[PDB]
């Protein structure tokens, strides 16, 4: 016989054909080869059901579809499945696997007898083995709960986005989960921004014992209360009565700690660590953990289950009895428990085989060898001997003062060995063996001024933990989610940490008032447990799909409603006093999903009186110095303007070269602006920045319906330039020229052709959309001959095919500013060329 | 013509070389095959 075994990468194809062999051809189904329709190729109801695919009133009939170019692989599928005996279905072992494997089913059919669905946690001999030895049936409960996820975000976006258009603005988004985690990050930003540091100063003394030994103490108590200064002149006061006073070290602590290893790796664990040790956010962190898996070095890395198999333990077990030795064995094994609505049948992630060491991964990049290297090293470290530290408390006593020291030294290191700490701690020092009311001599001492830290802005891997201690999203989606709230332009990642755009908050706003149901954080999380019930099979995908859109169509026709019924507040102006450059009137201060901007209110008045002139920020991008470490963040706070209305703080953006613009963290439902001749810095437009040749200000790339072309940020210059195939950029039609008989091969468009100093070229009328462009054949010319401009004829009379018989190709030879002809092969250069040297065209190698 | 009585030799400053010539070059191009110009 001969079994088929279909796999979603490639790279997962040989890696299992590694274990597999002969009998045994693996075809790599690349992606979802089925999915709901994305492109436009009561009516209303009928164009929107057609737009979804799903119907919701129908029972959820779903009319999926299969996307352009996934065709060529369901006809090789098919023709090696009837090739073929018995098909093996060896998707991943989450959700997404199992949709994927149900599609590849429907599609190539025969279901019955002739599917045999495929389990592993890991690309590896036995566990190989052990997945074909007893194949699984399709479990069709995974697949309707993956169905009901894909349908309720669906029909959230399909049916929201189309309200934030006409409420708010145009080319808005939203998501179900997406909108939670803006609300988070924003909620996040409203606490910072009403923040208020406060100061507060401490007090540092330094000491000699009587044996020599040098002991540094930080002060805490005055008058048998906090010691906390409020300003400069009570510091000064507190450090001189210090000096003045005399210290005995009234108290003598000691005492043993013990320290356990981490928890091996769940995802959002091996996130969190991947971003506080190498930085790797979460995308980078999950691309480099699949291609781990994939090439079959560390198990499945969407998992919530701390579980190992005894196979691991005692493999691991093994290891650090040979290596390490009984001291740090310990004599029976780590327990940890996950949660308890965990996928305990899962496997933690962890490495396939102890002994490949990281260095050893040769076909893995370096960024992959540092993630396996911290699996790795998580993974030993978790069965191994806790650590043993001795702790040591001092304190010391002068007049109303009390001062403390504390430090610890480290005496068995075993888990700590293999997994090391970034650095060392406040408490991570000797502290002299000073005895029980022993004495102190006194040296010079030093105050410090601090005020106090905001709430910590959300990192990838933080706003991941907060998540995961919600419950919204699941370890398959944590991923999406980050990358998603990027992606659709109400959330910013800067500095490492978030930042939530005006847009978000407005968004925000509306979606609280009018859907508080869907932005509840409890009705997200029973939301996802209903889903895991559909999993387990406690309940009725189509049923909650149901509840959920009865509830959400009572909302929307609620929300869909005029203001004074009650439905969605506009985007509400905030005005503010400048002079438009159109009409001079005041100008307000606007959102929309390209930023946040200033706007006529003529804007508001119909065609006669309407005004569209508009003028466009730059925000100031915080700056947080790594150096000042956690006194970054409250520094930023510290450095921004204070609304004269309230209490919340400012936000900063430039105008002119000589203007700066503050705006209050409330916009627009606080209406405090700022305006100052104390400027700062404005940014313009970008693109690929390109000098104009015409007054050597830089220029930047744009389109709009002549193309996706190129212009100079010099108000007082319009000169403009273009996109071609073979070059950056080309500059402005020294003479264009269209041509109906060339139609475009890419689009169903014509092209025209151009000039500038980067050359001659081809590009398609529709230019922005088709954005089509090649450089002209020397045969091509010749059929076109009669259209050329004067100057261009001699481009026609080159020689058209080279000695090998190879097309030729007009290039332009920036070392010397002529044209020339070439021809290649394989789109390669043939290494030929030809020159103009004045009426007699010459040729020869390169 | 210049009626020199002896050559001196040293380095050369980098400000002196700089003063030395009339212009910097900053492309590899030579010569025109169009027109023979540079
Ligand atoms: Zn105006
Ligand atoms: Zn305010
Ligand atoms: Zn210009």
């Amino acid at each position: 016989g001969k079994a088929l075994v279909i796999v979603e990468s490639p790279a997962k194809a040989k890696t299992i054909n590694k274990y597999l062999g002969s009998d045994y051809v693996v075809k790599s189904s690349v992606g979802h080869i089925r999915d709901l329709p994305t492109s436009g190729s009561k009516d209303e109801r009928g164009a929107l059901v057609n737009r979804m695919g799903v119907d919701p009133w129908h029972n959820w009939e779903a009319h999926y579809e299969v996307l352009p170019g996934k065709e060529k692989v369901v006809s090789e599928l098919k023709q090696l499945a009837e090739k073929a005996d018995h098909i093996y279905l060896a998707t991943d072992l989450d959700r997404e696997g199992e949709a994927i494997a149900w599609h590849l089913r429907e599609v190539i059919g025969g279901d019955d007898a002739r599917y045999s669905r495929v389990v592993f946690n890991e690309i590896t001999k036995n566990a190989i083995r052990q997945a074909f030895n007893k194949p699984g049936e399709l479990n069709i409960d995974r697949v309707n709960a993956q169905q009901a996820r894909r349908f309720m975000d669906r029909v959230v976006g399909y049916m929201v986005s189309p309200l934030l258009w006409k409420k708010i603005a145009r080319g808005l988004s939203a998501g179900r989960v997406q909108s939670v985690a803006v609300r988070l990050v924003v909620e996040r930003e409203r606490e910072i921004k009403a923040f208020v540091p406060e100061e507060f100063w401490e007090v540092d003394a330094s000491t000699t014992t009587p044996s020599g030994e040098a002991l540094a103490l930080q002060v805490t108590h005055q008058n048998d209360k906090p010691f906390r200064p409020v300003n400069k002149e009570q510091t000064q006061a507190a450090v001189s009565l210090l000096e003045k006073a005399r210290y005995s070290v009234l108290e003598r602590e000691d005492k043993p700690t013990t320290s356990k290893p981490g928890a091996p790796f769940i995802t959002s664990t091996l996130q969190q660590a991947a971003s506080t040790r190498l930085g790797f956010g979460v995308k980078k962190t999950m691309m480099m953990a699949q291609r781990l898996y994939e090439a079959g070095y560390i198990t499945y890395m969407r998992t919530d289950s701390t579980n190992l198999s005894q196979d691991a333990v005692n493999m691991v077990r093994g290891y650090i009895s040979d290596n390490f030795g009984k001291k740090y064995l310990p004599e029976s094994p780590n327990q940890y428990a996950s949660k308890e609505n965990s996928q305990e049948a899962h496997e933690a992630i962890r490495p396939s085989d102890v002994n490949v060491m990281a260095e050893s991964l040769k076909d893995m990049e370096a960024d992959a060898q540092k993630l396996y290297q911290l699996i790795w090293r998580q993974f030993v470290a978790c069965q191994m001997t806790p650590a043993k530290y001795d702790s040591t408390t001092l304190t010391v006593g002068a007049g109303d003062f009390r001062l403390k020291a504390r430090g610890r030294i480290l005496r068995f290191d075993g888990w700590t060995k293999v997994m090391p700490a970034l650095r060392k701690g406040d408490e991570d020092r000797i502290l002299p063996a000073v005895n029980k009311g022993d004495a102190l001599t006194l040296v010079e001492l030093t105050p410090a001024q601090h005020f106090t830290k905001p709430p910590a802005r959300f990192s990838e891997a933080s706003l991941v933990k907060e998540l995961e201690k919600r419950g919204i999203g699941r370890p398959s989606t944590y991923a999406s989610i980050i990358s998603t709230i990027q992606d659709r332009g109400y959330v910013r990642v800067e500095n490492r940490r978030f930042y939530a755009e005006k847009m978000g908050e407005i968004v925000t706003d509306r979606l609280e008032e009018n859907f508080r149901e869907l932005m509840n954080y409890d009705f997200t999380a029973q939301m996802e447990n209903s889903l895991d019930q559909v999993a387990n099979h406690e309940a009725e995908w189509k049923a909650v799909l149901d509840h959920f859109f009865s509830d959400f169509t009572q909302q929307l026709d609620k929300a869909e409603k005029d203001p004074e019924e009650g439905g969605m507040r506009p985007n509400q102006m905030v005005l503010t006093s400048i002079d438009c450059p159109t009409c001079g009137r005041k100008m307000g201060i606007r959102t929309a999903s390209t930023g946040v901007f200033l706007g006529c209110s003529g804007y508001a008045l119909p065609p006669k009186e309407r005004c569209k002139t508009t003028i466009n920020l730059v925000p100031e991008n915080e700056v947080l110095n790594v150096l000042e470490g956690e006194d970054a963040e409250t520094n930023a706070l510290r450095a921004k303007r204070r609304c004269p209305k309230c209490g919340t703080a400012m936000d900063s953006y430039l105008i002119d070269p000589k203007r700066k613009l503050h705006v209050c963290g409330n916009n627009p439902t606080c209406d405090g602006y700022e305006i100052e001749e104390g400027e700062f810095r404005i940014k313009g437009y970008d693109g690929p920045i390109v000098e104009c040749e015409k007054c050597g200000s830089e220029m930047h790339l744009k389109m709009g319906r002549f193309g996706k072309y190129m212009a100079c940020t010099n108000e007082e210059c319009k000169n403009t330039r273009k996109i071609l195939r073979n070059g950056e950029v080309a500059p402005p039609k020294e003479d264009p020229v269209p041509l109906p008989e060339l139609p475009c091969e890419k689009s169903d468009a014509y092209f025209v052709l151009r000039d500038g100093a980067a050359g001659v070229f081809l590009a398609a009328n529709t230019f922005p959309k088709s954005r089509e462009t090649r450089a002209p054949l020397v045969e091509e010319l010749y059929r076109f001959r009669d259209r050329l401009p004067e100057k261009l004829r001699y481009l026609a009379d080159a020689p058209q095919q080279d000695p090998e018989g190879n097309k030729t190709m007009v290039r332009f030879s920036r070392k010397t500013k002529q044209q020339y002809v070439s021809s290649e092969k394989d789109g390669k250069a043939t290494g030929w060329s030809a020159f103009y040297v004045d009426g007699k065209w010459v040729e020869g190698k390169k | 013509t210049e009626e020199f009585d002896a050559i001196k030799i040293a380095l050369a400053s980098p400000d002196m070389i700089r003063s030395w010539s009339f212009g910097e070059v900053k492309k590899p191009e030579t010569i025109n095959y169009r027109t023979f110009k540079p």
